[PDB]
């Protein structure tokens, strides 16, 4: 079959970044900022966290986009504890 | 079927072809085989006047109820069913000029369904011991 | 030479090995439909398929060509095997397997059309067993395409697509009622297949041809016949290991369903057109580009059609060599045994037995096959008395007791020497031992 | 952690079990020993 | 005309090519004949 | 550009198929002549 | 050329047939060549 | 085909388009060795190319089955032996 697939032998790289308090600008742009060309494949780990003995999920948000401003339509997929809410919008992307 | 999924509705073989469905209406499950295809091996002799017919491989029932009825007399013989021939198989030829396979010959005087034995051992009635 | 005398291993011990060699002699009678391959069910394409002319009457032509070349082929194998044989009325199998302490009853069926099918031996049942495509195996694959089961056996859907297995013109059970009857012309008066006398004289004369003398052959005739049928069992049981001649055996069946699913899977091929299957194009298109499509299929499914058959003549001249080089072997070494040394099998071939193998026949070459030996100085002459000489016949001259004596090459057996075992010349040759006192 | 790997149109050989679900697949160009893979359309090629 | 022409000459370079594959099978089997045939004359004629 | 490549590839296709029959016929003479070779060995130059 | 299907697949199937046929019939002639070659350990061609 | 030679040898090119021709299995130096051992079989004991008997008698009863009585040979034996080794050397020479 041929399809949209990854190269074997190729480098995942996880791209996840997690902060506390502050925001480094260099988080903002290449190698992170990353070209989608055809597409890409995730391999998404689910953190999964307990609050009092609850079961709660996270993991990173993607964005998928051109130039991420509100004449375009940027694709963003943010999981919600259980709900993946995805949407393609003409959303004010930040610029962090 | 238990293979189908919620988005799967169509099976497939590893040379494309649709093999199976689940009915979107009724949600059954259904395995999807070709239809019947074949020859008919005719066995003529100059000095006849019809054929003898060889529908390898199948049984006259089937012949008859899924293929074509005719008037012609038939019997199961183990090539298939065969018409217009009367079964001899115990008769036996040394020659053949219509030969069917498998030590069977189709022969004329009508057409008979006979075995083909080319070859015999010559035989004395001296003893063994 | 030490002086006038060779180092030589001559045999002190012997015991007879049975070796098994599969000779195909046939092959499955692929027919092929050109025009149900080619364009199935759709008058469309039979109708473009019919501007091609003859090319579907060339394919039928050559497969029928060819395959009148395979059951001629295999009338002459079973005309080789019966050729000359005479049985008597009075042989029954049922009680008649044994004769001077060979064992034949796993080399002989029922004998006689009275018992039916059943002809087949116990070594070629095992032997048939073992190969599940057969004759009869075709056969009842294709009695099963109609059965209404869920399995989808890839013989039915080449049949559906016109490829289908004929059966020969003689049943596997007919050739091995023919084996048995050549097998059992060796057991039995009037010998027919055995030079007219008892199957042990026969392999007596045999061994004793190689250089074994008379002596511990009649008087070892026991030890004989039992290594004779040990050899024979080991063959048998060699069978059910990975046997090199089942193997070749069942490549022919591998290679013929290799070849007819390749050919099959040419169906499938677009060779340039947007689809293989003549349902969606002409579902898709009008006869105006639905001929342009379903030509480029056409084109491609003729040109498969006549590779396949070249490489069938191609084939089928292979198995024409293979059953001239059988009918060979049945005739100098199962019925006679021809003076050509590694002709039937390797080493000291003492006789030859044939049984009935799918597509093909088996012959088992019996071999003399020393087990110890014996090293001692031989002299290949002698010049006696008034400078005559005298050559060993199958044998060496040895000095025996400190006297000129002479023993078989095959077997150490030391004998006067005697005008039996002598070739006598008026002059002797130089380098041949003086002897005066001989004779 | 979000691993991303960039796709193209890419032939694989897909191995489907009993029950529908791909259990095994090969990147026909990505290797030798997947080019072997790929041409007899099996996991484990023959010895040869 | 080219475009029908081209059909015929691609026909009949075909037909010519499975001729000529039949043709080499069929002296093989001549030879192999006339290997037979003077053996036998070899073996039989002049010699037992 | 595919309506001449398919020109090509018919015709080099096509070539390939008689060198295969042809490379096909001439083997079976290669092996007919090793048969007689090998006969030779075993009854002229082994055994007369 | 990968839209014609098996049309390569059969011609490197043919010529890996031919072949691992010319090297069967190279091993048989070996073996007939050695077949009951029995030779002393004592042998010395460069003086004998 | 990698030496860099000015010359265009067309077994280069035909390799360079996919055809090539692969070494024997066996070669042909195992197979004149063989062919030695095949050939040294027959001067010394056992002799196990020439029915066990030495090459020298072996071809005078060769020759005496044709109809040569065993006088002549074995009092010529060697003229014969320069006659054969002459053949042989005839047979090399005519490979010029
Ligand atoms: C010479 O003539 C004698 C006498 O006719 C033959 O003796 C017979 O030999 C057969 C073997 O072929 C014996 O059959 C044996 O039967 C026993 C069971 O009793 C079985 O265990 C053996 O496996 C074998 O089947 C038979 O009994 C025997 N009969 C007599 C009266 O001795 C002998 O075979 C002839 N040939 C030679 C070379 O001696
Ligand atoms: C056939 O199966 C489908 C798939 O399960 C059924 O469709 C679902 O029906 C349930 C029950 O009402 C709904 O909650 C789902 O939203 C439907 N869709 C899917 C994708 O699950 C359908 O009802 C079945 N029909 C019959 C006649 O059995
Ligand atoms: C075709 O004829 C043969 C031969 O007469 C039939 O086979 C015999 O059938 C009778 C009756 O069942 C048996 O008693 C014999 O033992 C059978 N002989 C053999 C050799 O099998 C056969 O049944 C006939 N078939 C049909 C369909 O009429
Ligand atoms: C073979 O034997 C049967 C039975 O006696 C006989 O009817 C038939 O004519 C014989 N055929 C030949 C060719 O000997
Ligand atoms: C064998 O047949 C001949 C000729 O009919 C007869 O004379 C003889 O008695 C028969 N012998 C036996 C043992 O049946
Ligand atoms: C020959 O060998 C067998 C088995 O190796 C043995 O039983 C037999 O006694 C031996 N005979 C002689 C004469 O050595
Ligand atoms: C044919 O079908 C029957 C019944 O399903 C089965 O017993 C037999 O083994 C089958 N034979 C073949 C050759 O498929």
């Amino acid at each position: 079959f041929t399809g949209y697939f990854p190269k074997s032998g190729a480098n995942f790289r996880d791209l996840s970044l997690k902060g506390t308090t502050y925001l480094s600008t260099l988080w903002y742009q290449k190698p992170f900022l990353s070209d989608f060309n055809n597409g890409i494949f995730s391999r998404v780990k689910n953190t999964k966290l307990y609050v009092n003995k609850t079961l709660y999920s996270e993991f990173s948000t993607i964005v998928i986009g051109s130039v991420f401003i509100n004449n375009s339509y940027t694709i963003v997929v943010q999981p919600h504890n259980g709900v993946l809410e995805i949407t393609a919008c003409q959303y004010t992307m930040c610029e962090y | 079927a238990v293979y189908y999924n919620s988005w799967q509705n169509l099976l497939y073989d590893s040379n494309g072809n649709i093999i199976g469905f689940k009915d979107f209406v009724t949600n059954k499950t259904y395995n999807i085989f070709p239809c019947y295809a074949g020859r008919v091996s005719a066995a003529f002799h100059q000095n006849a006047s019809s054929l003898a017919l060889l529908y390898r491989n199948l049984k006259c029932s089937y012949v008859l109820n899924n293929i074509s009825l005719t008037t012609q007399p038939y019997f199961d013989s183990y090539l298939g069913c065969v018409f217009n021939a009367d079964n001899l198989t115990d008769y036996s030829v040394s020659s053949c000029a219509l030969r069917m396979g498998s030590g069977f010959c189709v022969d004329y005087n009508s057409y008979r369904f006979v075995t083909f034995e080319p070859f015999n051992v010559s035989f004395v009635n001296d003893s063994i011991e | 030479s030490v002086g006038g005398l060779y180092e030589i291993k001559i045999p002190t011990n012997f015991t007879i090995v049975g070796q098994e060699e599969f000779i195909q002699t046939n092959s499955p009678k692929v027919t092929i439909d050109c025009s149900l391959f080619v364009c199935s069910n759709y008058a469309a394409c039979h109708d473009l398929l019919s501007e091609y002319g003859t090319f579907c009457d060339n394919i039928n032509s050559i497969l029928d060509e060819v395959n009148g070349l395979l059951d001629t082929t295999q009338l002459h194998v079973a005309d080789t095997l019966m050729q000359g044989v005479t049985l008597s009325s009075n042989l029954n199998t049922n009680l008649h397997f044994d004769v001077d302490n060979i064992n034949f009853k796993s080399l002989v069926g029922c004998l006689g059309p009275h018992c039916g099918s059943s002809s087949r031996s116990f070594f070629e049942d095992l032997l048939f067993d073992k190969v599940k495509l057969s004759d009869v195996g075709f056969v009842e694959a294709y009695n099963n395409c109609t059965g209404g089961s869920e399995i989808r056996d890839l013989l039915c859907v080449q049949s559906f697509n016109g490829i289908k297995v004929l059966p020969p013109i003689l049943s596997e059970s007919q050739i091995s009622g023919y084996t048995t009857a050549a097998t059992v012309a060796a057991m039995f008066p009037p010998w027919s297949a055995a030079a007219g006398i008892p199957f042990s004289l026969n392999v007596q004369y045999r061994i004793n041809g190689l250089g074994v003398t008379m002596d511990v052959l009649n008087k070892n005739q026991k030890l004989i016949a039992t290594a004779f049928n040990n050899a024979l069992l080991s063959i048998q049981n060699g069978f059910s290991a990975p046997n090199s001649a089942l193997a070749k055996i069942q490549s022919v069946v591998n290679s013929n369903a290799q070849a007819l699913n390749s050919l099959l899977q040419q169906l499938f091929n677009k060779f340039g057109a947007i689809s293989s299957s003549l349902q969606e194009i002409l579902s898709r298109l009008d006869p105006p580009e639905a001929q342009v499509q379903i030509d480029r299929l056409i084109n491609g499914r003729l040109t498969a059609l006549n590779a396949y058959v070249s490489q069938q003549l191609s084939d089928i001249s292979l198995v024409k060599f293979g059953a001239a080089l059988a009918m060979e072997k049945v005739n100098e070494c199962v019925k006679s045994q021809s003076p050509r040394i590694n002709f039937c099998g390797n080493g000291n071939h003492i006789l030859s037995l044939v049984q009935n193998a799918p597509y093909g026949l088996l012959f088992m070459h019996f071999s003399y096959k020393p087990i110890s030996f014996k090293t001692v100085l031989v002299s290949p002459g002698l010049c006696i008395s008034g400078d005559v000489g005298i050559a060993p016949k199958q044998g060496y001259f040895i000095k025996h007791n400190d006297h000129w004596m002479f023993t078989g090459s095959s077997y150490y057996y030391p004998e006067p020497i005697s005008d039996k075992n002598v070739v006598f010349m008026n002059t002797c040759s130089v380098n041949f031992t003086k002897a005066p006192l001989v004779y | 952690q979000y691993w991303v790997t960039p796709l193209s149109k890419r032939q694989y050989l897909l191995k489907f079990d009993n029950r529908g679900v791909i259990t095994n697949a090969v990147d026909c160009s990505s290797s030798f020993f997947s080019e072997i893979q790929c041409k007899t359309k099996s996991l484990l090629p023959n010895t040869g």
